[PDB]
């Protein structure tokens, strides 16, 4: 899905709040922050109801503007309202009731997924591959600034895992995949604009093709 | 008109999620509370140092750290919720990595801890990938021109650790007084473990 949320080499941005060693604070900055992951937990260890791709999915069908002006925790406590109540499990009138106001949830999604591709191919460390010149309107793990670009093969897994783009969306089709770390140069990403060297995506399997 | 959309105080949504949750018996009694205790307590970047130090000590150990990370985190017992699959990179005189979730927030969390409020900035996600050496710089890190930066977008189920260089003055060091060098901007890979003067 060609949302917001993909900002890799987005342009614009100011300083990152940080410097090197600063006091971070406490891991929670509110005595609500550990509901969001450990209310995912329940809803997909427990429940069964969703996997994290679901959850990663359903922050990504944010409202734009909705999802640029909430923090993160935030998001995740949106989200996983949503596939509560997607999922059947909760209504949107009984979180409003107990929330005592409005409680938007993300949107609707546009695509039903797409299955893990049945033509792939394996690939050795130091092969060369181009990421598959694909538009997916769905979940995907595929950043798009790799989209179309070549880089080499550094690793290939020894686990393998659903495709997302099928278990992002709750199919029974995902099977299972090995993921690459492919090394793109810079300059093969962002041209003459970047200060940096390389950069190395973890892909999975049905995103590449052999380069050439 | 681009504007917010009306919404209740946060703190009313998040235990309006929790309050419907838990009225319909599917959230088991102390399982909020045991997950806070473990995201606070037992997942901390003081377990990235710990490994760090021994493979900076131990040669076999750096060996498998660097070969198969899971093996290496698990000898530890640090496998975990969003660190089964660990790969440990390696900085030498001439790469220094850097990992970033440029789509979330992914991060080892058992080794690291949850990632911090600047890991998950729109800031962060949108630049390191495109201007490293621009980015720590301004958090306060220089990487000379002749070392190559290498970022590491976490994009699916690797769960990524830096091993950075030791630096001189730490010979001789036990494993503990190592350990206290590598922080968690260490492991992130923004930062280079500093020696006191
Ligand atoms: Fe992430």
């Amino acid at each position: 899905m060609d949302g917001v949320h993909d900002l890799a080499g987005v342009q614009g941005f100011g300083k990152v709040p940080h410097t090197v060693n600063a006091d971070i604070g406490p891991t929670f900055h509110a005595e609500w922050e550990h509901l969001p992951y450990s209310l995912m937990f329940a809803g997909v260890a427990e429940l069964g109801a969703f996997s994290v791709d679901e959850v990663r999915y359903v922050v990504e069908r944010m409202e734009p503007r909705h999802y640029m002006m909430t923090p993160y925790y935030e998001r995740y406590v949106i989200g996983v309202a949503t596939l509560m109540v997607e999922k059947g499990i909760l209504t949107q009138d009984e979180l409003e009731s107990l929330a005592g106001g409005p409680f938007p949830l993300s949107r609707p999604s546009e695509s039903e997924g797409r299955p893990a591709p049945v033509e792939t191919t394996t690939f050795e460390v130091g092969q060369r591959v181009r990421v598959r010149d694909e538009y997916v309107p769905g979940h995907i793990r595929m950043p798009a600034y790799c989209r179309g670009r070549v880089g080499t093969i550094s690793h290939r897994t020894t686990e393998k895992w659903p495709f997302p783009d099928a278990i992002g969306h709750g199919r029974n089709d995902a099977g299972e995949e090995p993921t690459y770390h492919v090394k793109f140069a810079a300059e093969e990403l962002f041209g003459s604009d970047t200060d940096g060297g390389s950069v190395v995506v973890d892909l999975f399997e049905g995103y590449l093709e052999p380069a050439a | 008109e681009n504007a917010a959309p009306a919404q209740a105080p946060v703190s009313d949504r998040a235990w309006a999620l929790f309050r419907a949750l838990d009225g319909k018996g599917l959230v088991p009694d102390g399982y909020v509370e045991g997950w806070k205790k473990t995201f606070e307590e037992d997942f901390s970047p003081r377990r990235g140092a710990e490994l760090v130090a021994r493979a900076w000590t131990d040669p076999e150990f750096r060996q498998l750290l660097l070969t198969d990370g899971t093996a290496a985190v698990a000898q530890y017992g640090y496998l975990g919720p969003q660190g089964e699959y660990i790969v440990a990179v390696e900085d030498t005189p001439t790469l220094k990595n850097v990992i970033v979730c440029s789509l979330c927030a992914c991060t080892a969390w058992p080794i690291l801890g949850l990632p911090p409020t600047w890991y998950k900035s729109f800031e962060y996600r949108a630049r390191v990938v495109r201007e490293p050496r621009k980015v720590l710089s301004e958090m306060g890190t220089e990487i000379a021109s002749d070392i190559e930066i290498r970022v590491y977008d976490t994009t699916a189920e690797t769960r990524y650790m830096v091993l950075p260089q030791r630096p001189a003055g730490t010979e001789g060091w036990s494993q503990e007084q190592l350990q206290e060098i590598v922080t968690k901007d260490c492991l992130i890979g923004v930062a280079i473990p500093q020696v006191p003067t």
